[PDB]
RNA sequence: CGCGGGGUGGAGCAGCCUGGUAGCUCGUCGGGCUCAUAACCCGAAGGUCGUCGGUUCAAAUCCGGCCCCCGCAACCA
RNA sequence: CUUUAAUGUUUGAUGUUCUAACGUUGACCCGUAAUCCGGGUUGCGGACAGUGUCUGGUGGGUAGUUUGACUGGGGCGGUC
RNA sequence: AAUUCCUUGUCGGGUAAGUUCCGACCUGCACGAAUGGCGUAAUGAUGGCCAGGCUGUCUCCACCCGAGACUCAGUGAAAUUGAACUCGCUGUGAAGAUGCAGUGUACCCGCGGCAAGACGGAAAGACCCCGUGAACCUUUACUAUAGCUUGACACUGAACA
RNA sequence: GCUCGCCGGAAGACCAAGGGUUCCUGUCCAACGUUAAUCGGGGCAGGGUGAGUCGACCCCUAAGGCGAGGCCGAAAGGCGUAGUCGAUGGGAAACAGGUUAAUAUUCCUGUACUUGGUGUUACUGCGAAGGGGGGACGGAGAAGGCUAUGUUGGCCGGGCGACGGUUGUCCCGGUUUAAGCGUGUAGGCUGGUUUUCCAGGCAAAUCCGGAAAAUCAAGGCUGAGGCGUGAUGACGAGGCACUACGGUGCUGAAGCAACAAAUGCCCUGCUUCCAGGAAAAGCCUCUAAGCAUCAGGUAACAUCAAAUCGUACCCCAAACCGACACAGGUGGUCAGGUAGAGAAUACCAAGGCGCUUGAGAGAACUCGGGUGAAGGAACUAGGCAAAAUGGUGCCGUAACUUCGGGAGAAGGCACGCUGAUAUGUAGGUGAGGUCCCUCGCGGAUGGAGCUGAAAUCAGUCGAAGAUACCAGCUGGCUGCAACUGUUUAUUAAAAACACAGCACUGUGCAAACACGAAAGUGGACGUAUACGGUGUGACGCCUGCCCGGUGCCGGAAGGUUAAU
RNA sequence: AGGACCGAACCGACUAAUGUCGAAAAAUUAGCGGAUGACUUGUGGCUGGGGGUGAAAGGCCAAUCAAACCGGGAGAUAGCU
RNA sequence: GCUUGAGUCUCGUAGAGGGGGGUAGAAUUCCAGGUGUAGCGGUGAAAUGCGUAGAGAUCUGGAGGAAUACCGGUGGCGAAGGCGGCCCCCUGGACGAAGACUGACGCUCAGGUGCGAAAGCGUGGGGAGCAAACAGGAUUAGAUACCCUGGUAGUCCACGCC
């Protein structure tokens, strides 16, 4: 077999990145919401 | 040459490698090349537009001139060259003024042959001439549609276009597919017939052959379930509908000749 | 358990659909041409239109019972 | 009234030519080193093609749903 | 016959014994000529039958070597469970009874075992039906629609035959 | 600490990735470890990661992303040019030894190397988003030459040994050495050089490309390893000396020959084959707009700078992913001895572990296996499971056939050990000596030494010699499918799908078709010997009859027929 | 030369047993199939929900598929329990 | 040794001898247009078919594939099969003339080799006409035959097999 969460920080930051979300239309509203709930970790990173 | 390989292993028993002993045994003219990354049949959106295209060997594109826009300049075909793109093995020609180029190779054209591009050239296999001064009733190839487009017809191996007649300003042509079309006399036709005619005798014997060329397998419609193809389903291949394209459009008898901006060109449609 | 169509000289079909007139091939009897049969040519006879009742000037026809026949039924955990 | 005939006149259907609309994934030049694009010369077609609107046909490629009940279980048959 | 319902069809071969198998006979319920027919060496973790070899598969198992099972010390679950002083039998009974009646039997209570019952435990039966429930799928089910296609008006003009 | 046992192409040693202090030290035992625990990857506390040469950042690009104007779209927004990002890619430069509780191609010692800045002196013309060469490349295969490395011997050091022999053809340990520089071989590639001219490379050109002349036959490019240097240096067995009894200081012999031999290197080679095998920059160089008492470039030299981030530890697993300290999965590199063809396997070296519950008992039964009387498929849905065959050379081998095969068909013989042929052969390698010389890493010749198949003969041991691990069961009739292959991951691996070939049909290029409201793309920078769709499915022999019904195509006179 | 044979690393997953509250939410054990190819694989990109992909099973799309997951319509509706 | 066998060289003759590459004319068919109109075609007769969507007939142009009227002759060449419009190129065999030259070098030949009408078969093109099978209409006691109308393979070309 092969479990389904391979660890790769690049892909962790390529399509879940602060600069990745803040880029497009939908992404900003998402970041708006996580701030809207008051969550500390918006999109996990370093 | 229809050189059949002996039946050693299964699959190898039906191979016909029409090899050639007249090409250059070596890597071609480096300056006349450029990369060519296949996109596998996908558009900008990324969705598979055309099926059966994926995988395959990497190829390098040789920029071949079809226009022949150099009047009155002698050239010599130094060596032939195998082409990963065409069926017509291109020929490396050296113009006598110090500039090498690639062009399709005619019938009996060999290494070291002299040619010339223009209205001044007489008749000999490989010479290119603005159609008017060509013997009405000859055989040509690489004819341009738009005088300056470059080259449009009969560019594959063993193909040729017969020039019917020049009535008025439009040349009556005859394609291999029998569709006689009128094109102005302003175009440029290269005399002769495209070489390497034994290309259509070449069989690939194995299944892996068509795959390393680049063609992905074709999944028949009587095998696909109704959800993925118009035909399909049934216990024992219960076929019984009318043959259509996987998108509903009826096939095996359906003229999709929907142009109308060029019917003034086509004189006699496919016989 | 039903629906659909039909039942017409010795064989089999026309005509029915849209009401006043019943036809064709073979066959039967026979003659002819042939030394003989067949084949063919030709003429005639042969049809209660399955049966009964109703209806209108006239019922093979339009309608209603009974009988006979073909296809499908004779099931699935 | 009908058969017809010259003309004035009012619209329509074809044939052909022309050039300014338009098309131009023809050549070339400039912006500009830039296969995008725009414009300018010229060539090739040509009032077509294409697009909007109205409209006839086709149309499971696609979509919204219907697809009766009783029934000595359902179904078949039958009935309402 | 991957097809033959009737059927283990019929004759022959193999076996002492052949509903399978092999070869033929055609009476093909209901083969069939690119939804291809008939053969086909080679290939096959393919389907079926047969012989040899070899063996515990079996006639009938037996012994032995280890890992658990058993005991002791430490740690310590689980599904399940209305309450329980929780026997068999005959009968009756919401229709197969540990619980009612009749009746025999039975000191109280553990452990190692084995699985007949508690219609045992696990899955608000996947089987059938119902619901004027849902969902995909088919088409000559009803109505629309993309696209394609016809023509007219417009962008769209000017001459003559 | 002394014995025993296990892996040893790993259960060993290092990295990427990814985790994030799990690394080391001291201390503590409740909670975590499926047991206890003064133990630990647990708690508390302290310490550790040192760089011009490693990776990355950085220069430059690929698939692809974003993308000022632009084309287009109800809006959002989509695609795309110039540009600008993006490695798994290409591009400059270092090795050995010693040390710490933990880190070191980074610290220290020694020995080296690279790209740039300013300055000095002597010469010389330099100069782009522009051109050219290079960079720069495929698969498989055979061969020559070496190295990492192993072994034997020689030599040095020690012993001659608790039960019989052991001063001898005896035994044990060591015998290690790079980067750079110089030389520049084996080998491979290519004819150099000089003159002139030119519609060629958007322009220029001395650079490249081309055509005629000329002289001579080599010059040049490239290149593992060896040899010298590096190094009268480092290291080095065993001793010499103090114990906090963990280890430290000091001293220091030999340090070579020979054979065998890689998948490593020469080789980003050579032959052959076809499915025809990146791009850009660094680098070398030519000129443009121009600038020349200049500025710059070349060469030698002095000095200076080389930043920032990561660097601990795990890294085929108790530290990653799987909720766990989980019999699973995880890319790359190094990878010894004997037998053996081998990275198989078995036993071992270096090195690391005994799997974090054990002590007794030997009951049924379960599980993993060993063995068996006579028979040998009578078992059963069915030869499922086990059992058996199993290696090398040679002999021999049918029906059938597409003449490749079938085939390792089936069935058989010889296999250990010792000596002799021959103080170990054929073969391979090969120093000294000798000769020559266009003198070097030379060419012949010469044969010491070393390594080492196999065949025959004789004798002998045992029941057995591929004695173990390792390691086909074979054949006959036949359906289906051609075959290799693919598939329902987590109940179906086949007769299903794919398949080369075949057939029809659509398509004249702004091609049909397809994604997309559009633009723009794929099709294809392909064009009828091409591309798309459908159907069957190698090969061989063939592939019949029906156009009523449906669909499609052609012909449209006429009837019906919307909008207007 | 080879979609060549035997057969490890590598990858896949035909048989039987054990396991099924397991060591493991499909593994191990002893044998198999392929292994120069239509091969396998690391790093990294593109195609997305009525859509993707598919050597085509209605399989696969984060242990979930004849139409994914999450949030909003929504306290949806139920002649039903 | 010789020559009356056989062979060869010098100069000429006839010829559908073979292969390869072009070219020419009439006729048939088809496509398009002009003119024009109820029949055309076929047969012993008739019908199928074709035609008022306008054929046939007729005129013009164009694209075609195949075979070569007359010359043509119990004429010619070749081993036989077989081969004829004309031209070019390569090329074979037979024959005549006056001499010379080598000097029996010959005849046939199982096995063996090659060539080899048509038809048929494979790969890839070509495809006008003609035309198995096949279909329709007739004939016929029946007609899967003779007739007619349409018509696929083939017939033709390059490389092979039989
Ligand atoms: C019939 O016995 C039924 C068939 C079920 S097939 C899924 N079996 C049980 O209900």
């Amino acid at each position: 077999m092969k479990r389904t969460f391979q660890p790769s920080v690049l892909k962790r930051n390529r399509s879940h990145g602060f600069r990745a979300r803040m880029a497009t239309k939908n992404g900003r509203q998402v970041l708006a919401r996580r701030r809207a709930k008051g969550r500390a970790r918006l999109t996990v990173s370093k | 040459a229809v050189v059949k390989c002996k039946p050693t292993s299964p699959g190898r028993r039906h191979v016909v490698k029409v090899v050639n002993p007249e090409l250059h045994k070596g890597k071609p003219f480096a300056p006349l090349l450029e990369k060519n990354s296949k996109s596998g049949g996908r558009n900008n959106n990324g969705r598979i537009t055309t099926r059966h295209i994926g995988g395959g060997h990497k190829q390098a594109y040789r920029i071949v001139d079809f226009k022949r826009n150099k009047d009155g300049i002698p050239a010599v075909v130094e060596r032939l060259e195998y082409d990963p793109n065409r069926s017509a093995n291109i020929a490396l020609v050296l113009y006598k003024d110090g500039e090498r180029r690639y062009i399709l190779a005619p019938k009996g054209l060999k290494a070291g042959d002299q040619i010339q591009s223009g209205v001044d050239a007489a008749i000999k296999p490989g010479n290119t001439l603005p159609m008017r001064n060509i013997p009405v009733g000859s055989t040509v190839h690489n004819v341009e549609m738009k005088p300056g487009k470059g080259g449009q017809l009969a560019r594959s191996a063993g193909t040729y276009v017969q020039i019917v007649a020049r009535d008025g300003a439009y040349v009556t042509l005859r394609l291999r597919s029998g569709e006689m079309r009128k094109v102005e006399a302003d175009c440029r036709a290269t005399l002769g017939e495209v070489g390497n005619a034994e290309h259509m005798l070449r069989v690939l014997g194995k299944a892996g052959a068509a795959r390393w060329r680049g063609v992905r397998p074709t999944v028949r419609g009587t095998a696909m379930n109704p959800v993925d193809h118009p035909h399909g389903g049934g216990e024992g291949r219960n076929f019984g509908k009318h043959p259509v394209t996987p998108w509903g459009v009826q096939t095996k008898g359906k003229k999709t000749r929907s142009n109308k901006r060029t019917d003034k060109f086509i004189v006699r449609r496919r016989s």
